[PDB]
């Protein structure tokens, strides 16, 4: 697995596929999750976010199973997404952390 | 009219003929304590007669019930009075129980002089016309007002006098109905009392770098209770700093310099000693717009500084040692998101005072020093005058600390408005969270039964302090009607509410004609009327003090009134 995710083509893949489903993924009100986690997050300054794996394992579930079986490179992965998604929401968020 | 602006010149002039000698003391000042402009035009004309070497005596004063007293007790040597910032809004001549053939010398021609002259320095109206037409004895210092405005009064008001049949009846009722719409207008204030002393130094030819601070204190005193007269003043004020200014550039930082810059001074509180945090939580302005007194606004506020891109730990930071890079930027941060907030008021050109090496003042933080010195600065009738006593001994902390000599008393004031603003700000949840704010059908009803801090509030500047705070917040809702509002704040100790009737007002950036306060002549009429024992001897007397027992009666009559 590492091996697949460690090839450039699939990294970049999966950076734009992390980016959909923070973006996109809803309570069941339609509100964006991670929307109002990352929204939440600025406000403490904290450097941690809460992703909820179900929500991972209901869309894009073949990255909820590279999550399980590849964590070391995935969470790289993640984390710069998680990043972009942050800086997105708030610029200049990479003074903060 | 009495002494225009054009005129002021004469007055002086007047004043060093009669009551200026080497010999003696022969010059009174009568000043309102509890008032920064009245303070800080009496600095400035201090400083003018210590420059012309005039021996005067300034006694700072409460109220009328103290002014009839210490007016009763001077000796005839005193030939001039100056009244600063109180007194045009009542009859003086009937007050201060005048008769001018007491006072009456040299007659000839048809004409008069007099003993004593009484000059009067106040920036309230509407004027009393006994003062500025029927005393010959009393000398308004006019703004213009008189000549803009009253022209049809002042004919009323001559023609009334005149007239000790059917022209009679017709005269006669109509000249009583100008002058009873004349009156029963509400109060204002439409002037700063230090910049009509700036412009008689103007006149004189003295006016200074100091002389000029003094005059942007007293006018930026004004700034949160009169936008409007700010407003007016402020191009005046960028006028003569430039013509003061010194002509070097690129001028080194020298321990000699005193500099007077117009520089972006934002609406936030205390930011050059709060730390940046802080300055935005304790505005009133900033809890207006955002709600504030909610983990809501709270959130919100912890929102902006995210999207600044500023660490919290860093807005916490005091300022000095707050990171200077952020210092650099932070005109740029703000102009990028305040917006962005509906915070766009808080950018504003200030009037910034830096020293030497010993930091930087802006009027706004030292009116905001000199007011905390003066509200915490140091059987019943005899608890009651121990403590306006203190207040006027509190008067000479605020007076002491315009001396740039005594920088650490004007510490000691900064960090009092820091405490006080906290008090405020607490009492302001407490009001809005357990929501004791009564909306009677006519005006706004605030009463204080009980809460820590509770003894700060006996001090009429801290109730109008947290009275502004509470206005902002209202005025800058979308939900509510713009009313009067009433706060009130019992004292335990002399069993007395102390009661305060206060404006509403726009929001603070939009922009239509004054609104008056008519608390001033509604409380004359229900104190008329009742059984009641209140007290109505304050300057600003749109404030009162009232036994416990007495205030629901009292309240009950006015909200049956129609005057508000």
């Amino acid at each position: 697995y590492s091996e697949w995710i460690t090839q450039p083509n699939v990294s970049r893949t999966i950076a734009r596929e992390l980016k959909s489903f923070l973006l996109e993924y809803t309570d069941e009100t339609g509100r964006s999750v991670y929307g109002a986690r990352i929204r939440t997050l600025g406000e403490m300054n904290s450097e941690s976010l809460e992703v909820n794996y179900r929500h991972l394992a209901e869309s894009k579930a073949i990255l909820a199973l590279f999550l399980a079986k590849c964590p070391e490179e995935m969470l790289k992965i993640f984390d710069l997404v998680a990043m972009e998604a942050t800086e997105l929401h708030y610029p200049d968020y990479a003074r903060i952390h | 009219m009495y002494y225009g602006i054009s005129q002021f010149s004469e007055a002086y002039n007047k004043i060093l003929r009669n009551s200026s000698s080497h010999s003696s003391c022969q010059l009174v000042i009568f000043v309102s304590c509890l008032n920064i402009d009245a303070l800080c035009a009496t600095k400035m004309l201090s400083l003018l007669f210590k420059k012309q070497l005039v021996q005067s005596q300034i006694v700072p004063i409460f109220g009328y019930s103290e002014l009839r007293r210490h007016y009763s007790q001077l000796d005839d040597n005193i030939n001039s009075l100056l009244l600063v910032g109180f007194g045009g809004v009542i009859d003086l001549e009937a007050f201060l129980e005048i008769d001018p053939q007491e006072y009456v010398i040299d007659t000839d021609s048809g004409e008069q002089s007099f003993r004593r002259d009484i000059y009067v320095l106040d920036a309230h109206r509407p004027w009393n016309l006994d003062n500025i037409f029927g005393s010959q004895i009393i000398q308004c210092f006019d703004d213009g007002t008189v000549d803009d405005t009253l022209g049809e009064q002042k004919e009323a008001y001559y023609k009334l006098l005149e007239l000790d049949r059917k022209q009679r009846k017709k005269q006669i009722h109509e000249y009583e109905g100008v002058l009873e719409e004349y009156y029963s207008q509400g109060t204002t204030v439409v002037n700063s009392i230090s910049a009509q002393i700036y412009s008689l130094l103007s006149a004189i030819g003295e006016t200074n770098l100091s002389n000029l601070w003094l005059n942007i204190l007293g006018t930026t005193s004004l700034d949160i209770a009169y936008a409007q007269v700010y407003n007016r003043l402020y191009p005046l004020l960028q006028d003569e700093v430039k013509r003061l200014t010194p002509s070097s550039r690129n001028s080194v930082k020298t321990p000699d310099t005193l500099t007077l810059n117009i520089q972006p001074d934002y609406y936030l509180f205390l930011l050059r000693h709060s730390s940046l945090y802080d300055s935005f939580y304790y505005s009133n302005y900033v809890n207006a717009k955002l709600s504030l007194w909610n983990e809501n606004g709270k959130k919100r506020l912890h929102k902006m500084f995210a999207r600044m891109g500023i660490p919290l730990s860093t807005a916490q930071e005091t300022w000095l040692y707050m990171d200077h890079s952020i210092k650099r930027e932070l005109g740029i941060i703000f102009d990028k998101n305040l917006d962005r907030y509906g915070l766009q008021d808080i950018i504003r050109d200030g009037f910034v005072r830096t020293l030497g090496y010993r930091g930087s003042i802006s009027a706004s933080e030292f009116v905001e020093a000199l007011t905390a010195l003066l509200e915490v600065g140091n059987n019943s009738a005899q608890k009651l005058t121990n403590l306006r006593k203190r207040w006027v001994s509190n008067f000479w902390l605020s007076w002491d600390a315009l001396d740039d000599r005594k920088v650490e008393l004007l510490n000691r004031g900064i960090q009092l408005a820091q405490d006080l603003q906290r008090a405020i700000f607490n009492t302001g949840v407490a009001i809005l969270e357990k929501k004791l704010i009564k909306h009677l059908r006519i005006y706004r009803l605030c009463v204080l039964q009980d809460g820590p801090d509770l003894d700060l509030y006996r001090n009429p500047l801290t109730l109008l302090r947290l009275g502004n705070w509470l206005i902002e917040c209202c005025a800058e809702s979308e939900d509510k009607q713009l009313l009067p509002m009433v706060l009130a704040s019992i004292d335990e100790n002399t069993d007395t509410y102390l009661v305060a009737g206060l404006t509403p007002r726009y929001p603070r950036g939009l922009d239509k004609k004054p609104i008056l306060n008519n608390f001033s002549m509604a409380f004359q009429q229900i104190t008329a009327e009742t059984d009641a024992k209140v007290r109505i001897d304050n300057f600003e007397s749109s404030i009162i003090e009232i036994r416990r027992e007495d205030l629901s009666p009292f309240l009950e009559k006015l909200t049956l009134s129609g005057l508000l």
